RNA sequence: AUGCGA
């Protein structure tokens, strides 16, 4: 197939070092999902104050931003697998996306923490002494 | 009508010696019944008829 | 249907009114309404959206009025926190007053339905599109005209003049509380002094009423005309009646007027003239 | 058709009383505490639900239009002559409603004093599911005013929220007024066809 | 001094009228709502917005059984016929014949005249053959349009105060207005529901559809790019069935809406109900009527198990009315019914995100009918928009055209059925059914 | 009235005088004792666990207090008993016979109770019954895998809304509104006067009146309706204060009674008069 | 109290899907990965067959022009994350049934 | 998969027929082929309840404040 | 009773609604008779 | 249409006082009451007949059919 | 004070005498017409309540 | 018919 001449097939990709530090349920790691608007460029950052939990203000090139942290629908407290959002795991150049898990039970897993970048925005208070004259 | 939807026909043309005159010397162009007012509360013409009145003198 | 509702503040006049059968049928659009004829920037509003924190439409993949919909014009682009959307009403309408979000018009008129119990289905759905009714407003925040559409408009707390605004309440204020009348409604002086069924007998009035109709009258051909020769401008008048040119077309004059019971023919519904200003041309027409 | 310095001053500090009259309505008809703050959240939704509740609405504005309307009674019967600026053998528009030439005490007042509650079809002002009766007003504002209740008087005129109401009114007269003689014809000839 | 006199101000603008621009903005300002709706007819984007209602008018093909001796039912050869663009040229009048050269008719003219102020509308129209065995351009004179009087189409449009009294008209004239056969007479601007969003309506008509309605529906009034408009009201049956309905040559059709679920974009049942309840999977109330709802056209239609079948069964059951069966599949005939259907406000191909905004008119209907949110009011200005006479000028435009194309294919089904005479490839039958059918829809 | 004479007013009232010996409590205790309970209107929740081979259903009713209701309404748990267990489930029960062809603790007095009902019901299995108060009723319900699917809440809501635990036929409400310019009288919002009849040992009798101009006839004959519609007119002017001269009314009323009926002035009754131009020139 | 980035991958490897609720796949359902160059920027494509049906993906493009993802794997232990690009897919998968048709006409 | 009432092919995601109205085993899905009535037996209930709206009353009323 | 807004018949004629003998019949145009604008008088 | 001869209320010859009055606002610079106190129309009949004119004549005599144009 | 176009003085009209319809030979209408006014059904019974049955007919 | 005095 590999359709719309407008693509091309894939020949480079990566290994994924699940166990490297992973350990059967030992090693409490995560994998994160933070959405991005295309206007900022990842990859000139250098930490991610994902950490606050709530208190997720961001600075990105010295302007400021607050982070909306979800914690339900892909990654509910609620049911079995109560998300759709799912991760495709490469190997090799030369093979096919996976589905992630953690063992060989049919498992699809969840991201541990889910970000999203907003936009933040002065909206300065009106300045009522001076507006609201007799 | 006046500037207040008050309209009404005017029922007579009367002489000008007849008319009322004020100390002023004048006889008004057009007599409105004061008992129109109470029930239309018509009260903006009063105000139009104080202004009206200022501003030309 | 003929009730008068509040929603048309600012936006119909709640005097220019016929009085009789279409009483309620035919508004009359205020002195400062304009109409949407275009569409704009619904390009650019999907990215500055995806910028706030909207999650994409394919993305959410959640829905209920327990969360806020983003929707441009009927397109659902995205979902967000009541919070959120909260925040993105209000600092949309701080890019809307600013000049600094080229895909974001002055005129976009940004739905916010806030959470409510058993309320208005909740959601942010902005509307860019046409015939859109559109008011001028004074936002206060950047103390800046800003453009304020009849749903938009159902919440939000506009002060009638700067010193009714109520703390931390009146995003906007009234231009001018003219600017809710119509026409004729300004046009008639004091108007606000009379009773309301007296105001729009005015209108019905100044509607019907022989004036001036031109001056091509000699290049018309109408089945009637009528034209006051002896025609005057009003003494008393709004500033409107210079700022909508009526001078142009003057359709009274300012009379002598006693108000006075005295003559027995000035009863209840007639009046009295002058016979001799009559003779002196008083209040001919053609 | 002006009043004393003194018919104002009872005016005015009559008129100051309202400001306690439209909330204390509010709880009561809500069946809440004496000067439950006009802000407390319970309060908030309770008048969400009164709002989704058209019986209950209805009540509210008929129980603060009781108070105000007795505010209103009171006002006229207290600056009446007893504030005009011009007495009777004199005072014209008194001559006219007095003698019943034409108007009312009720007109004469309503120049004179207030206009008073406003009501259609029986009731208060209409609400916004928002819960305002006014752009200007916040959802629920608890002003006798907000609620359509006009202090201003066509002597020192209307503010112009007041207008809109007074609108409101005239036209929902002037409806009536229209549909009602329509209602007459096939009563009267429906059985005037028979007696005749 | 508050609202003093402009005396000499005035006066001079009596004795030397402005020559370049009406005092009195608001004056002019105020009808520009008008002016302003009949210049989207002629110009916009792509080229005002006629050109887009000629673009949703799309094609008339007709087919001459096209014999050939598939060939012999399979085309008796295609012929579609369309229209490109529409023109509109301001009032102009040749003396006598037309071998004259015109003249910029002005409506001081119209009043005197009392008579209409007409402009020759034109329209580049497009005569395809057999698919694109042949391009015929044509550009069609079709009769006088009433113009706009100041309109973007009308000669005083740009004319300075002065000029204006130099063409005998009101130093002000407004304008906006039609003088036709010298009676002025303007379009009533109307208020027709605030477009292209769901109102959650209670309306006893709902019930008076028929057993198993409810009050309860939705009502969207979907506007198309060109402003025409196609209502889609959905209604809630007493049963928990949900139809979909719909007007198509002014009659009313119910389909069940799960139907033009599947038919939008291939799903399953699990990415419909994730569709509509999400995170919320707590109403039973929810969870039980889409039980019913689904299961209940997976007990009807057991055997569309593919929205291909589906669309077949929507094209099939419609390709009857459609008029799009000699030349489309049940297929083609199904999906031009979607695109021009649903939410076509939301434009072709918007077909996932017109799925996406249909599930958010089921979950707000069925927030409606459990009574978690507050009706609309069709009737408060808030939930209103205002139709434009300029834009009903529009409208009405589009359809005259799409009926005067109906009428060339009249014409030729009459010839086929009649003699079969000439092919569609003879200029003579271009000319000849031009010639034969009337056009002049400026009358 | 004048117009169509209809015998259904849409405000039917019957007043009632109350014996001067009638106390106001007991006469308020009358309006109690008399006003229609509709089941609906004692029902506090209603969960249904409706758990699937035999389609099951769990309903539990969990009502008000005994005395909370009993006190509103005068009725008890033991009326409750009988009206569920005859009208309430035999109601249902029928209700999802239609839904079928629209397809198309626990004592041994207890156990005899179940066991009873459902030998007088097809579909019930367990009967539940909060005989402490009366604050719930559970009863389970079988169905076959057969029964598909069926909105039980709202067949539920149904029949609550249609089980009365006091009904007085067309009769809704008896209320005790301020006694002014006349005795003490309860105005009922329904007209039946039978039923009243048994309750003479609060009501004179001879002084019940209503609204309702046919029933009058039905039941006290000609001259009653005539002074009944004499009277209600009368009223209907004396609410806009207007003085009306009798001879009119009582006249109009007699035409309306010329024939000993309620013949209203529309082309049914202008039928029976006897100028057939009179009647060409109406309608 | 936040935690730091250690190091970030920048090219394609990961990718996510939404899906109806309840996607499982075989125990070996395969995902081809195409690449698109467009000007300066690529757009995904995913493709994959299984038994009966047959999962095709594509982007968003109006969402993906304005957005973008970043996905990464924070370790506790070591504070760092390795940061993948990956495009969100909402995929439909028909099957054999969903490839039948009747004539195009009666 | 199994939802409420509701229960989904897991191949496909179609409702797949009840298996409480099977003629066995398990199931299978008209758009899958995943076997019903022989896999997960599923033990459907759901809690409805009533609405909170068709019993207005006077208790009710003294109970709503 | 047949089969567009057709020419009346005699039936849609004197009868239905106003018609000839309501419009016509019942009530009619008159000779010796004037209308007018009322005007006040104290004098007469 | 054209500044009245005489003051409909009092009877005072006006049309002299136009032109001078006009000239008196231009020429003069005045202000209106002062203008009207100079020209004696020391009533408020007399007054408004004048403050209150609008020559509209000037537009109308733009539309002079009887010059070429 | 304006002058309402609405001349109801205008609107007199008088007939003794004038066009009838064939299908009536009863007064045509309306002023410009020299038409009739109607004595409709109201002012029938009207009359009849007056007992002027020699006015009746 | 529509609008109109109303
Ligand atoms: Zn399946
Ligand atoms: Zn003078």
């Amino acid at each position: 197939f590999s359709i719309p001449d407008g693509f091309k097939k894939c020949k480079h990709l990566k290994n994924f070092p699940l166990n490297g530090d992973n350990k059967k349920k030992a090693k409490q790691q995560q994998v994160w999902l933070i959405k991005f608007p295309s206007n900022v460029d990842i990859s000139k950052l250098k930490s991610l104050p994902v950490d606050f939990e709530s208190s997720t203000t961001m600075t990105i090139d010295k302007h400021d931003y607050k982070i909306m942290d979800d914690t339900d629908i892909e990654s509910s407290l609620t049911q079995d697998n109560l998300s759709n959002m799912t991760l495709l795991v490469p190997s090799e150049s030369k093979e096919s996306l996976k589905i992630a898990s953690t063992a060989k039970d049919n498992a699809p897993l969840q991201f541990d923490k889910v970000f999203s970048v907003s936009e933040t925005a002065k909206i300065p208070a009106i300045d009522y002494s001076k507006v609201r004259v007799p | 009508s006046s500037r207040h939807g008050q309209k009404g026909v005017c029922s007579r043309k009367w002489p000008t010696i007849d008319m009322p005159f004020s100390e002023t010397g004048i006889q008004p162009d057009i007599i409105i019944n004061p008992h129109a007012f109470p029930s239309r509360m018509t009260i903006g013409m009063f105000v139009e008829s104080l202004a009206g009145k200022a501003g030309a003198l | 249907v003929r009730k008068l509702l509040p929603e048309s503040w600012g936006f119909l006049c709640p005097v220019h009114t016929p009085d009789g059968s279409p009483c309620g049928l035919l508004n009359h659009f205020a002195h400062k309404c304009r109409i949407s004829t275009q569409q704009s920037d619904v390009s650019r509003i999907p990215s500055i959206l995806y910028s706030l924190g909207v999650a994409p439409a394919s993305h959410t993949f959640a829905a209920g009025p327990s969360l806020c919909c983003v929707q441009i014009d009927g397109k659902i682009i995205g979902w967000v926190s009541h919070e959120q959307g909260k925040i993105i009403a209000d600092t949309l309408r701080y890019w809307k007053v600013e000049g600094k979000t080229p895909g974001l018009p002055i005129d976009l008129e940004i739905g916010y339905v806030p959470p409510s119990t058993r309320g208005q289905y909740p959601g942010l759905y902005l509307f860019g599109g046409h015939s859109r009714m559109l008011r001028p407003v004074r936002y206060l925040p950047l103390d800046k005209e800003d453009i304020v559409g009849p749903f938009e408009q159902v919440y939000m707390n506009i002060a009638v003049t700067p010193q009714e605004i109520q703390n931390n309440v009146h995003t906007h204020v009234e231009f001018t509380p003219t600017n809710i009348l119509s026409i004729l409604a300004n046009l008639t002086p004091f108007s606000d002094f009379n009773q309301s069924p007296r105001n729009m007998y005015q209108c019905q009035m100044g509607k019907q009423t022989m004036g001036t109709p031109g001056v091509a009258l000699c290049h018309r051909s109408d089945n009637k005309l009528y034209r006051l020769q002896t025609g005057q401008t009003p003494i008393v008048k709004a500033n409107l009646y210079d700022d909508y040119g009526m001078d142009n077309f003057p359709n009274g004059f300012n009379a002598v007027v006693a108000v006075i019971s005295y003559t027995g023919y000035d009863m209840d519904d007639a009046m009295i003239i002058n016979k001799s200003a009559d003779e002196r041309g008083f209040g001919y027409g053609t | 058709l002006r009043l004393t310095a003194e018919g104002n001053k009872w005016r005015t500090d009559i008129l100051k009383t309202s400001v306690d009259t439209g909330r204390e309505a509010a709880a009561e008809v809500t069946n809440l505490d004496k000067d439950t703050p006009a802000d407390d959240p319970e309060l908030l939704k309770r008048l969400q639900e009164i709002l989704r509740d058209n019986n209950k609405s209805g009540i509210l504005d008929a129980v603060t239009s009781s108070k105000v309307n007795a505010i209103t009674s009171q006002v006229v019967s207290k600056c009446v002559p007893d504030g005009t600026m011009k007495k009777f053998p004199c005072n014209s528009m008194q001559a006219m409603a007095l003698s019943g030439a034409k108007g009312s005490n009720v007109n004469v007042s309503q120049i004179m004093c207030l206009l008073g509650q406003q009501a259609l079809e029986g009731r208060r002002v209409p609400v916004m599911v928002s819960g305002k009766t006014l752009p200007s007003f916040k959802p629920y504002e608890t002003d006798a005013m907000a609620g359509g209740y006009v202090k201003g008087r066509f002597y020192s005129g209307i503010k112009p929220q007041e207008y809109y109401f007074h609108c409101m009114a005239g036209r929902e007269g002037l409806i009536d007024t229209a549909v009602k003689t329509s209602r007459s014809g096939y009563l009267q000839r429906c059985l005037t066809k028979q007696l005749e | 001094r508050t609202a003093d006199f402009r005396t000499l101000e005035r006066e001079s603008r009596f004795i030397n009228p402005p020559k370049d621009k009406s005092a009195f903005p608001l004056l002019q300002e105020a009808v520009q709502p008008h002016i302003g709706s009949f210049n989207a007819l002629t110009e916009g984007p792509d080229g005002g917005l006629l050109n887009l209602g000629v673009k949703d008018i799309g094609e008339k093909v007709i087919f001459d059984g096209k014999p050939l001796n598939s060939n012999s039912g399979y085309l008796g050869n295609k012929l579609s016929v369309s229209v490109e663009q529409v023109s509109i040229a301001k009032p102009m009048s040749n003396d006598g014949v037309s071998s004259a050269v015109e003249r910029k008719v002005y409506p001081s003219e119209s009043r005197q005249r009392l008579t209409s102020y007409r402009g020759k509308l034109l329209l580049k129209l497009k005569w395809s053959v057999n698919n694109g065995e042949e391009n015929l351009f044509e550009v069609r004179d079709c009769g006088g349009l009433p113009v706009m009087l100041q309109s973007n189409r009308c000669h005083l449009n740009k004319m300075s105060p002065y000029e204006l009294v130099q063409h005998k008209e009101e130093s002000d004239e407004i304008g906006g207005y039609f003088i036709v056969n010298g009676i002025e007479k303007l379009i009533r601007m109307l208020i027709v529901q605030r477009r292209n969003h769901p109102m959650a309506i209670i309306r006893p008509s709902f019930a008076n559809r028929g057993a198993s309605y409810s009050h309860y529906g939705i009502q969207i009034r979907s506007v198309r790019p060109d402003q025409t408009s196609q209502t889609n009201v959905l209604h809630y049956l007493n049963d928990g069935q949900v139809t979909f309905r719909f007007s198509w040559r002014k009659n009313e059709y119910l389909v069940p809406v799960v139907m033009i679920l599947k038919a939008l974009c291939h799903t399953s049942d699990r990415e419909i109900f994730d569709g509509i309840i999400g995170n919320d999977v707590k109403d039973s109330f929810l969870t039980d009527r889409l039980e019913l709802l689904l299961r209940g056209f997976k007990k009807r239609y057991p055997h569309l198990q593919n929205r291909t079948q589906v669309l077949q069964y929507l094209g099939d059951k419609f390709r009857v009315v459609f008029q799009a069966s000699p030349d489309q599949s049940d297929l083609e005939v199904g999906q031009e019914v979607l695109d021009r259907i649903v939410l076509v406000h939301l434009g072709k191909d918007g077909s996932q995100d017109k799925f996406r905004m249909l599930l958010f008119m089921i979950r707000k209907l069925y927030s409606l009918v459990a009574g978690e949110c507050s009706p609309d009011n069709p009737d408060a200005t808030q939930h209103q928009e205002v139709l434009l006479g300029g834009f009903l000028y529009g409208m009405i435009l589009k359809e005259k055209i799409d009926e005067y194309l109906q009428n060339i294919i009249a014409q030729v089904r009459m010839d086929i059925n009649r003699g079969m005479a000439i092919n569609f490839k003879d200029k003579r039958y271009m000319s000849r059914v031009l010639m034969r059918v009337n056009e002049n829809i400026g009358s | 009235i004048v117009m169509t004479a209809s015998a259904a007013i849409k405000t039917p009232q019957m007043t009632l005088p109350i014996w001067n010996d009638v106390s106001d409590e007991q006469a308020d205790t009358f309006c109690k004792s008399i006003s229609k309970v509709l089941l609906s209107e004692v029902i506090d929740k209603v969960i249904v666990t409706e758990t699937t081979a035999a389609r099951s259903y769990v309903i539990h009713m969990r009502f008000f207090d005994n005395n909370e209701y009993s006190e509103e309404y005068d009725v008890s748990k033991e009326e409750l008993q009988n009206v569920i267990s005859n009208q309430f489930i035999h109601l249902l029960e029928a209700a999802i016979v239609k839904e079928i062809k629209k397809q198309k603790n626990m004592n041994k007095v207890q156990r005899d109770r179940q066991s009873a009902i459902i030998s007088h019901h097809r579909f019930i299995t367990k009967y539940n019954f909060d005989d402490e108060s009366g604050k719930w009723c559970e009863f389970k319900l079988e169905l076959a895998a057969d029964t598909e699917k069926l909105l039980m809440v709202n067949i539920v809501e149904e029949i609550c809304r249609k089980s009365i635990i006091r009904q007085i036929p067309h009769i809704d409400r008896c209320v005790h509104p301020e006694p002014e310019n006349g005795k003490r009288v309860l105005v009922t919002e329904g007209v039946n006067f039978q039923a009243m009849w048994d309750q003479e040992a609060f009501i004179d009798v001879d002084g019940i009146t209503s609204n309702d101009v046919a029933a009058v006839l039905k039941t006290y004959g000609v001259e009653a309706a005539r002074n009944t519609i004499v009277n209600e007119i009368n009223n209907v002017f004396s609410r806009y204060a207007i003085s009306v001269s009798f001879r009119h009314l009582d006249l109009i009323a007699d035409m309306m009674t010329r024939q000993g009926t309620y013949l209203a002035f529309n082309r049914q009754g202008m039928e029976t008069s006897t100028s057939s131009f009179m009647k060409m020139s109406y309608e | 109290s936040e935690i730091e980035i250690e190091s970030v991958q920048d090219q394609p490897s990961v990718a996510v899907g939404s899906f109806f609720k309840g996607f499982r796949a075989p125990s070996d359902t395969t995902f081809d990965l195409y690449k698109k160059k467009k000007s300066e920027k690529d757009e995904f494509v995913l493709h994959g067959e299984n038994e009966r049906l047959e999962y095709e993906g594509y982007t968003d493009s109006s969402s993906q022009a304005s957005n973008q993802y970043v996905v990464g794997l924070f370790n506790p232990e070591k504070k760092s994350i390795q940061l993948y690009k990956a495009p969100v897919l909402v995929s439909k998968v028909v099957s054999k049934s969903s490839k039948n048709l009747r004539g195009p006409k009666i | 998969s199994v939802v409420g009432s509701l229960i989904f092919c897991l191949d496909c995601g179609d409702l797949l027929e009840n298996p409480n109205a099977v003629l066995g085993s398990n199931v299978e899905c008209s758009q899958c082929k995943a076997i019903y009535p022989k896999s997960q037996f599923s033990n459907l209930k759901v809690v409805t309840t009533t609405a909170d709206d068709a019993f207005p009353s006077s208790l009710r009323a003294k109970k709503s404040v | 009773k047949a089969q567009k807004v057709p020419i009346p018949g005699v039936k849609q004629a004197l009868e239905k609604k106003e018609g000839l003998f309501r419009k016509h019949m019942m009530g009619k145009r008159v000779n010796y008779a004037a209308r007018s604008v009322i005007s006040p008088d104290p004098n007469i | 249409m054209i500044v009245p001869v005489r003051c409909f209320s009092c009877g005072k010859v006006v049309g002299d006082k136009w032109e001078s009055y006009l000239n008196l606002l231009q020429e003069d610079e005045l202000d209106e009451g002062t203008a009207l106190s100079r020209l004696g129309l020391k009533r408020y009949c007399c007054r408004r007949m004048i403050l209150t004119h609008v020559d509209l004549i000037e537009k109308f005599l733009r539309y002079n059919p009887l010059e070429k144009r | 004070y304006q002058r309402l176009r609405h001349m109801v003085n205008d609107k007199f009209q008088v007939r003794s005498t004038g066009p009838v319809n064939s299908l009536t030979m009863q007064p045509v209408k309306g002023r410009k017409r020299h038409g009739g006014i109607r004595v409709g059904e109201m002012e029938r019974d009207a009359l009849i309540g007056h007992g002027t049955s020699f006015l009746l007919q």
